[PDB]
């Protein structure tokens, strides 16, 4: 559960996935209550909200 | 004590219970607006919970889908009004405690004293879904003031909580068992939800 922390933010997360919209389900869920610009990074998806 | 049960049933006791628990919602609500009269508030609260562990007494020893249980969810469909706004009266207060403490709360707040702005605040819970726009206009008024920028979002939150401990318990005790005894009944479970 740590070396995984590196590929959250890469621009290819979901690539043997079928889902390659997961950063954007987060984004719209633990997105109210953690800054929809803070959850906006660890996720890649920078600028990408 | 079964023979005693049945004359309380076929009394002039429920129409007695509705009324107050539409007095018990204005009162709860109204005192809430002020820092000065808040305690007279503490023992309001105490009569709600002298007043729901009875209706356990009438529920105790019940048989499942039976005729006591029967009148307990009747009256709250027309006592029903007054019922849900208690049960918000909780969650607004139970929900704030988190909202302040989320990241993005404490991310509206800038200051060193350790105080929000009635600005910000708003922002904030709005800026967060839910909190219904009027439910907002409500809060910046429980709340208190100075300088109309030193709400000091730590008591508030952490003010109703104790007083309450029970009654938010003791009303989930009496959703839940009826919903027990009661089975299948539409009615109670819309209550459950809220
Ligand atoms: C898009 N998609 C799905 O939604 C899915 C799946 N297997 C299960 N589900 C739900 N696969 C392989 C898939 O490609």
């Amino acid at each position: 559960g740590q070396w995984d922390r590196l590929v959250l933010n890469t621009p290819s997360f979901p690539s043997n996935y079928w889902d390659k919209f997961v950063k954007r389900k987060v984004l719209d869920k633990h997105g109210d209550i953690f800054g929809r610009e803070r959850i906006a990074e660890l996720l890649g998806m920078d600028l990408a909200s | 004590c079964t023979g005693n049960q049945q004359s309380l049933a076929h009394s002039r006791l429920w129409d007695a219970v509705v009324g107050f628990l539409h007095v018990f919602a204005h009162m709860m609500m109204k005192l809430a607006q002020d820092s000065s009269q808040i305690e007279l508030l503490k023992e309001l609260l105490d009569l709600q919970k002298d007043m729901v562990v009875m209706l356990l007494s009438l529920l105790e020893g019940n048989v499942v889908n039976g005729m006591i249980a029967r009148q307990m969810v009747d009256m709250l469909v027309e006592s029903s009004s007054n019922v849900e706004m208690i049960l918000k009266f909780f969650d607004m207060f139970l929900k704030l405690k988190d909202i302040v403490g989320s990241e993005a709360f404490q991310d509206y707040v800038t200051d060193p004293r350790g105080l929000i702005s009635k600005k910000d605040f708003q922002k904030a819970m709005d800026s967060q879904k839910q909190f219904t726009g009027p439910e907002i206009q409500f809060l910046l008024s429980c709340s208190e003031a100075d300088e109309n920028e030193m709400i000091n979002f730590e008591e508030f939150a952490n003010r109703f909580q104790e007083p309450a401990r029970d009654i938010g318990f003791n009303v989930a005790v009496l959703l839940t068992n009826l919903s027990e005894h009661v089975p299948h009944d539409p009615r109670l479970r819309n209550f459950l939800e809220l």
